[PDB]
RNA sequence: UUCAUCUAGACAGCCGGACGGUGGCCAUGGAAGUCGGAAUCCGCUAAGGAGUGUGUAACAACUCACCGGCCGAAUGAACUA
RNA sequence: GUGAACAGCCUCUAGUUGAUAGAAUAAUGUAGAUAAGGGAAGUCGGCAAAAUAGAUCCGUAACUUCGGGAUAAGGAUUGGC
RNA sequence: GCAGUCAAGCGUUCAGCGACAUUGCUUUUGAUUCUUCGAUGUCGGCUCUUCCUAUCAUACCGAAGCAGAAUUCGGUAA
RNA sequence: GAAUGUUACCGCAAUAGUAAUUGAACUUAGUACGAGAGGAACAGUUCAUUCGGAUAAUUGGUUUUUGCGGCUGUCUGAUCA
């Protein structure tokens, strides 16, 4: 069901917005979406955004801004 | 009977239900293990498998060392604490209910057992009586 | 000399049985074979006797004795000890025991002249062993084996020991019991060497799964062979190098 | 709908319907197959069980686990004083079924079964089989033509045998007659052996012995209308359902709209026949023979007879047969003795028994003494014995 | 032995009106795809 | 896994297998459903046929892909044998046809199951469903070929030998007919063909001996040419390739009688261009046939190719014959010798004593006296084994006990304890010399009458 | 597992019936005769 | 119903031949007709097919298509109802 | 009186014996209970039962608006003379 | 499923129809599968009876490289 | 449960239902089979899963035998009861 409603909502919005943990974004980046994304709907946007950077040093979220964007 | 065990057994009061914490016997460091399933257990709507007195199960390490915890592996029970008629003529349980982990062959882990260990466990697995230094 | 048989279906000859230098025990359990294969080696010599004891196969374990005496768990019936007494000679000392353990095989491992007992073993039990078997008693673990009984095995000529005997522990203990000890295995690689097979001065039973050089070992410690007191021992070092 | 779930039923379709039994005593449906190079003897006998008792023994059983060891089982000992013929049945072989050609009497029948025929026994005025009896007359030709009749035409003979009730500790005076098939070959032989025991008395040392296996057949004990949780045995609901419980909640369906005879419903529980084969009998102990409750071993002048007598019996003083396991039916009622109809000569009833001690203590409470003897000597003296 | 369910011959006459139905039916269409010597004896 | 795969489960050919498989999926599931049905019990009930049909395929496929030995990377020796025998090019390539087929079928299932949800009508979840079938029929016919080789490549490789590397084994080369298989035959318990045409043995030939209580395990292979490796048969390159990778011993045969008719040069000449696999093989040279030739009646000419054999530092010359079969322990002693030194060499790469901290050793005079037991001697013991057979055998025979135990008096040898007499059992008072303390208790009584104690 | 209806097994029975099974009955019967008769002489 | 063989011995039953160039050409450890690839040429017959099948490493041997010898007369093949 | 208590029970003055009954104690029910070994493995779901319950003493955490948490929690006794 | 080849046969009067087979369809080196995309409608479970074989196992057999063990298919079998 | 002269006893059986099920321990066996790994089967025995019928020998559970003994409150003046 879950797997479902994914599909259903990128196939509903024109951009897909991606949020992600400042403590470890790349392990949640979870690429395998981001493939299908990138191949199957070129003109979805699939923009990241950066969650918790509250939580964070701000030095490391601005090194994880600089290096992911 | 099944692998390991000697011999046939004759059948005990079943003390011990799947889902059962019985303490350790054996010097493996394990502390209780937890009863997940019996071997040789029978199939009836309804029915919870159950073990007894020399009985072999497959249980999980609950406490102990955290190398043996995660893991299920067979045991053989060495006490059962419920009352079961002795072919002698005598009913008697012991104090605590306890078991000892073993392999499939029925070969023993621990290298001593503590506390008394049941006749009928001893005569149907002979490594648990060379590795028992009280019976009865 | 070394011979290998099995039991029903179990290689632990010495659960099952107790050979001594002058009688042998067996367990009454399925048929004679046991009793037979027994016979096949020692005939008519000796006696050999079929008892149990408390109603179970696990004699061998459950009693102890030299040819001085033998030494019975209380959980013994009367009528058992009377039937052992009868098949044997008067010469063979028997002697009910009184005391928290009952594993008198498995807590005594013992030969005509040294014993050894378990450390926690009563002082009037140590007493009354040392008065039958007319034998040395030491409080000893082979190399922290509490069960000196099972792990180890005895003889005049010799005794094993299980294998993570560590070669001090082994030197002490030789020393100790005034024979050569040899750290090997039984029943294809079993640790438990004291319940896997049994011996005597001149007899060695072991189980039909003890390979080929597990039984050479065993006629070399035990010096069963002619001519052979460990002397072709020196020989299968290159033997045991290139299998382990 | 195929149940999701596969699980045996409950109960024996075998043995319905499950109604009450006709008579108190069973009758036997069939008896062992008459061997005609055999002697004339006695199929069957008529006992009332007395109770139960324990016995260890030492099993000889090559093979078991319990080899040379003394195993603990229970026994049931049923008194069965010598029984008594009087009279003899023919039977005819017809296309219907065998047929009762004629029955003979043995000119005296006593007043146990004289009983049997009066409900009102007191009121009644005794005229007996007196009549009948005459027929013994000073030429008695009726009863030899009778005994020939019987002879001509009977393919089996069954013979009329009561047990001496007066000689039972029950309360009732009236006696249980019910015929037993005799076997063996010449027929003629069968009847010559009824007459030469007319009026005579037969013990169970004649027709069963030591290790001989047997059928117990009799009525089993009545519970009276029984809820089918446990008539059957049927799964306890929940809890507090709608309708009770202790019931099968569900009886048919949409079709068939019939409820099947297989349902397994409450109703009477109890006192229906029930057949018992291979009980094997473990002491045969004979009235006159003091200490029959000693064995070889124990060799104690002690009677069978539990200490104050069996609960809810007497205190047996003539022969009695103990079998080893239980025979369905209460104390106090008759139990008939059925050989196994078969050879089973199994090494199970092969083997020969070998009694190491009776149990004789008490069944009234926790009795921990065998005889009297035994319980003054541990209590020793008392302040009423001096 | 324990033989099994035998096939009913029982006529069944929604049967016999189904069957008339699908002939008139087979006839017409087989009318409509419509459109679309020896010698000598041996 | 290794040494001897013969469990890899049998696999019928497309046809078979399309066929078994469509009978299983109309057998177990149900195949009747009625247009009246609601159209999600039809949809429910074709999804689910569909769903088993792929079920039984995909399990077909995977225990076909999991039973073979997955050629890659299970040994070099194993390897190389299965190369040489199955094409391991035309192996692996229909093992990846049946893997490539397992993922088409599983991938067709999966599109029919999801096309087959939004079904709309009974007739068109039917023919989704055999539209689903019959891809899967399909599939299965494109693996023919695939299937049927794969067939006999199990039955092959299930009856392939099972020689394992590590352990120590000898090795027999030579010319064909030299004696390699009567040598094998004669060393160990083996069945050999021992015929003297060309090539007797055409495949590996394993036969096991015990040496000094070690295992050891004797290979004889059909042998090789004089050809360059140019050419070759796989006969000879199964030979080539298990000297190169086995580090067993080999044994050099030769034959200088007429027979095997490339002549002694020719032997020679074969020796020295397989050298380059005899370098750490530790090799011997062994001449056959001795009974007819005994090499010591040779030319020196002759002897000359022998010496320049003997030439190479590891290699010796042994000699042994068929008939004269007593030299085979001899040349089984050297080559184990060997073998055993080399190891124990390479591996490098004990008891206690008393020391005195008297007791010596003890055995009955009976023992000493008794007699060795022949199981074969008609005059041999009563064997109490027999004795129960002669009386029915185990689970008949009643062994009394009684018979052998020794008492005073076998006169009351079959007696019978009491053991109870009115409580107080017999054994706790059974003592010798109960008439002392039955006097002295009387002496008491006596004396307590005398006294008045009892008033 | 083989059932009562088993016709192997019943064989075995049969030959076994045949063998001293048969004879240990013949034996019992044989010495109930014996008090049979007593029964009567007393 | 339509085609075939037939006392110039019909079908089926028993025994003999089934040759010689020849072990025909490519590969071959072995390939003689019968593991595989192109040929599948010619002599004597009543007949022999570089071979219908079984089997040998290799032939060998057995056997078939046909023919020949014994009895004798209808028999065989494909279709229709 | 017991009892912290107008908490629960007994008795004293006083007021009642009024609820159709008799004979057994079948199944199934209404209300209240006990149970060998396992202790939620049953059920959608700890549904219902059960468990600690008063007094005295040791001692009491995260958080917090500093007021609270708190009887937190976790532990030892209770009779008579 | 569609698009083609061949015809054992049928046959506008024997051009057309057409059985069994057959080619194109939906990464060749067991490598991966980290797709898993809309059922507008319920399914799933406590007690419990019967019935079908299209047989999971027990029973009796045949065929499989079935040396044994072990495994596959098939015949009867509720 | 009336009715077939009445009561009682002993019976036969048309008909309806039916049942037992499976596993493992020895022997035969470390034997046929095997290069080794390993591993048969029948006959005789012995136990065991599930289901069915009985009975409390022995053990557990259940107590209105309220049978016995003890405990709180309260009442019979105290004790016993
Ligand atoms: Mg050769």
């Amino acid at each position: 069901r879950i797997w479902n409603e994914l599909y259903k909502v990128i196939d509903s919005s024109d951009v897909v917005i991606h949020v992600l943990d400042a403590r470890d974004p790349l392990g949640t980046r979870c690429k395998s979406v981001e493939e299908y994304m990138k191949k199957e709907t070129p003109h979805k946007h699939l923009i990241y955004v950066l969650n918790k950077c509250d939580l964070v040093p701000t030095w490391v979220a601005a090194a994880w801004v600089k290096h992911l964007s | 009977s099944g692998n390991g065990a000697q011999g046939t057994k004759f059948r005990i009061s079943l003390g011990l239900p799947v889902g059962a914490i019985m303490n350790c016997a054996d010097n493996s460091g394990a502390r209780n293990l937890y009863i997940i399933a019996v071997k040789g257990s029978g199939s009836r709507l309804n029915r919870l498998p159950a073990a007894s007195l020399g009985d072999m199960v497959m249980a999980t390490v609950k406490k102990g060392k955290p190398e043996l915890r995660k893991k299920v592996m067979p045991a053989i029970v060495v006490r059962q604490a419920k009352s079961w008629r002795r072919r002698d003529g005598v009913f008697l349980y012991f104090e605590d209910n306890a078991g000892v982990i073993a392999n499939p062959k029925g070969e023993m882990k621990g290298s001593a057992i503590t506390g008394p260990v049941g006749k009928e466990c001893a005569d149907l697995w002979p490594r648990v009586a060379s590795n028992s230094g009280v019976v009865v | 000399m070394a011979t290998r048989t099995q039991f029903e279906n179990s290689n632990e000859i010495g659960v099952f049985s107790k050979l001594t230098n002058t009688y042998c025990l067996v367990a009454v359990g399925g048929s004679e074979n046991f009793y037979s294969a027994f016979e096949a080696e020692l005939g008519d010599a000796i006696p050999i006797v079929h008892t149990t004891i408390a109603g179970t196969r696990i004699i061998g374990r459950m009693t102890a004795g030299n040819r001085r005496g033998l030494l019975v768990p209380t959980q013994t019936t009367d009528q058992e000890l009377q039937h052992l007494r009868n098949s044997l000679p008067d010469s063979v000392k028997i002697q009910r025991v009184e005391e928290r353990l009952s594993a008198l095989g498995n807590v005594i491992c013992c030969n005509d002249y040294v014993a050894l007992v378990h450390p926690d073993i009563d002082r009037e039990t140590e007493e009354l062993i040392s008065d039958v078997l007319g034998v040395e008693v030491f409080r000893q673990t082979i190399s922290g084996n509490i069960l000196v009984g099972s792990y180890c095995s005895l003889s005049n000529q010799g005794g094993l020991v299980h294998p993570q005997t560590s070669v001090q522990d082994q030197e002490e203990l030789s020393s100790l019991l005034q024979v050569p000890l040899v750290a090997g295995t039984v029943n294809r690689g079993s640790s438990v060497v004291g319940a896997g097979m049994v011996v005597n001065d001149y007899l060695a039973v072991t189980g039909l799964d003890t390979t080929a050089p597990e039984l050479s070992v065993i006629e070399s410690i035990f010096r069963l062979q002619d001519a052979q007191p460990e002397s072709i021992s020196g020989n299968l070092r290159d033997t045991l190098i290139e299998t382990y | 709908s195929h149940r999701k779930y596969e699980a045996p039923r409950h109960g024996h379709l075998g043995f319905l319907p499950r109604k009450r039994a006709a008579s108190i005593r069973a009758r036997v449906k069939a008896f062992p197959k008459d061997d005609r190079s055999k002697p004339v003897a006695l199929t069957s006998f008529l006992g009332y069980k007395a109770g139960m008792t324990t016995i260890v023994r030492d099993l000889d059983r090559p093979g078991s686990k319990f080899h040379k060891r003394e195993v603990v089982e229970a026994v049931t000992v049923v008194d069965t004083p010598p029984v008594v013929v009087v009279g003899v049945v023919g039977y005819v072989e017809t296309p219907r079924g065998l047929r009762s050609l004629t029955t003979v009497w043995a000119e005296h029948l006593s007043d146990e079964v004289k009983r049997r025929f009066y409900k009102n026994w007191y009121k009644s005025k005794k005229k007996a089989f007196t009549k009948y009896s005459a027929k013994y007359a000073q030429d008695g030709a009726g009863i030899e033509r009778e005994l020939a009749r019987i002879k001509k035409y009977a393919s089996v003979v069954r013979v009329l045998v009561h047990t001496q009730i007066r000689k039972t500790p029950l309360a009732q005076k009236k006696a249980h007659l019910a015929e037993i098939q005799l076997n063996g070959g010449s027929i003629s032989e069968k009847v010559d052996w009824a007459r030469e025991h007319f009026e005579k008395t037969v013990a169970v040392d004649s027709v069963f012995e030591q290790n001989e296996m047997i059928d117990a057949i009799a009525v089993t004990k009545g519970h009276g209308f029984e809820g089918v949780t446990h008539r059957w045995g049927t799964k306890k609901l929940p809890r507090k359902t709608h309708r009770g419980l202790r019931k099968v909640a569900c009886i048919g369906a949409w079709h068939p709209a019939h409820v099947m005879w297989s349902v397994a419903r409450a109703g009477q529980r109890g006192y229906h026949s029930r057949t018992s084969i291979n009980h094997k009998i473990y002491r045969v102990g004979k009235g006159d023979d003091e200490a029959n409750g000693a064995t070889s071993f124990d060799r104690t002048k002690k009677t069978i007879t539990p200490m104050g007598g069996f609960v809810h019996y007497g205190e047996i003083k003539n022969d009695f047969i103990m079998v080893k396991g239980c025979i369905p039916g209460n104390r106090k009622r008759i139990v008939t003795l059925r050989k196994s109809l078969y050879t089973n000569t199994s090494r199970k009833a092969l083997e020969e028994v070998s009694l190491k001690w009776i149990d004789t203590a008490s069944k009234f409470g926790k009795g921990r003494f065998q005889t009297p003897a035994e319980k003054h000597a541990f209590m020793g003296t008392l302040k009423k014995d001096l | 032995m324990r033989v099994r369910k035998r096939q009913s011959r029982r006529t069944s006459t929604k049967l016999k009106e189904g069957i008339k139905k699908k002939a008139s039916a087979h006839r017409k269409k087989e009318k409509k795809m419509a459109k679309k010597d020896p010698g000598i004896p041996s | 896994m290794q040494l001897s795969w013969k469990d890899i489960p049998t696999v019928a050919p497309a046809n078979d297998l399309l066929d078994i498989v469509l009978n299983r999926t109309q057998r177990k599931t149900p195949t009747v459903i009625r247009p009246g049905f609601k159209i999600t019990r039809i949809r429910a009930f074709y999804m689910r046929k569909v769903k088993y049909t792929g079920e039984g395929f995909v399990e077909k496929f995977e225990d076909i892909l999991k039973g073979f030995p997955n050629i890659n990377d299970v040994h070099p020796f194993h390897r190389d044998l299965m190369d040489t025998l199955y094409e391991k090019n035309h192996y692996k390539i229909s093992l990846a046809a049946i893997s490539r087929a397992k993922s088409l079928v599983e991938q067709v299932a999966r599109d029919y199951v999801r096309l087959l949800k939004f079904g709309q009508s009974l007739f068109q979840c039917k023919q989704l469903k055999r539209a689903a079938l019959g891809r899967m029929a399909t599939i299965v016919k494109k693996l023919r070929d695939p299937l049927a080789y794969l067939e006999q490549v199990r039955q092959h490789i299930g009856r392939l030998p099972s020689i394992d590397p590590n352990t120590r084994t000898l090795l027999i080369c030579g010319y064909p007919n030299v004696g390699k298989s009567s040598f094998l035959r004669c060393i160990t318990k083996s069945d050999v063909d021992v015929q003297p045409y060309a090539f007797t043995t055409k495949s590996l030939y394993v036969g096991h001996f015990d040496y000094k209580y070690l295992r050891f395990q004797a290979i004889d292979t059909p042998g090789i040419l004089d050809r360059p490796t140019e050419e070759m048969n796989n006969i000879e390159m199964q030979s080539i390739y298990a000297i190169a990778h086995l580090r067993s011993c080999v044994l050099y045969f030769m034959d200088l009688s007429e027979q095997c008719g490339f002549t002694i040069e020719a032997q020679v000449k074969l020796f020295h261009s397989i050298k380059p696999l005899f370098a750490n093989k530790s090799v011997m040279v062994v001449i056959n046939k001795t009974d007819i030739i005994r090499p010591e009646d040779l030319d020196e000419e002759r002897a000359q190719l022998l010496e320049s054999v003997k030439e190479v530092p590891g290699v010796e010359i042994m000699t042994s014959s068929c008939q004269l079969e007593e030299n085979v322990m001899e040349v089984r002693n050297k080559a184990c010798e060997k073998l055993l030194a080399s190891r124990i060499e390479n591996k490098l790469k004990h008891v206690a004593q008393p020391q005195a901290r008297k007791r010596t050793p003890f055995i009955p005079e009976s023992v000493k006296n008794l007699k060795k037991y022949d199981p074969e001697d008609p005059n041999r013991r009563k064997l109490a084994r027999d004795i129960e057979a002669e009386n029915g055998g185990a689970g008949v025979f009643n062994v009394n006990l009684k018979d052998k135990y020794l008492l005073e008096d076998d006169e009351w040898k079959n007696d019978i304890m009491p053991e109870i007499l009115d409580g107080k059992n017999v054994y706790d008072f059974l003592d010798p010399e109960i008439a002392a303390k039955l006097q002295a208790l009387e002496e008491e009584e006596e004396k307590l009458e005398n006294e008045g104690f009892y008033n | 597992a083989k059932s009562l209806r088993a016709s192997s097994h019943l064989n075995a029975k049969s030959v076994k019936r045949r063998g001293v099974f048969q004879k240990a009955v013949d034996a019992r019967e044989q010495r109930i005769s014996d008090k049979l008769k007593e029964d009567l002489l007393k």
